[PDB]
């Protein structure tokens, strides 16, 4: 009854805290480091022409 | 053959490799022909001739 601000409900990223291993679902939290393998097919043929 | 306006652009390379170098030579010919590709080096060879 001391629910006046559970972290789920004040999650400042809009995280839907879900239970069992515990997880914070669908946040707006952080910025995500991504190392991305770009496909060579999405550049030009062999030359900027 | 007639060769004019020759440029070498290296697109990608594997450092000091067997034939891991990939480069493109863009050009202009006044009369199309077959020209020998070459490097007079002995520490570098062009795969094709």
């Amino acid at each position: 009854r001391d629910k006046g601000a559970p972290l789920n409900d004040v999650a400042p990223f809009g995280c839907s805290i879900a239970l069992e291993p515990l997880r914070a679902e669908n946040c707006a939290v952080g910025s995500i480091p991504i190392s991305i393998d770009i496909p060579d097919a999405a550049f030009t043929r062999i030359s900027e022409t | 053959p007639t060769v004019s306006d020759l440029e070498c652009k290296i697109t990608e390379c594997t450092y000091a490799s067997d034939f891991g170098g990939i480069a493109t030579v863009a050009y202009k010919s006044s009369k199309a022909g077959n020209c020998p590709i070459h490097s007079p080096s002995g520490v570098a060879v062009i795969k094709e001739n």
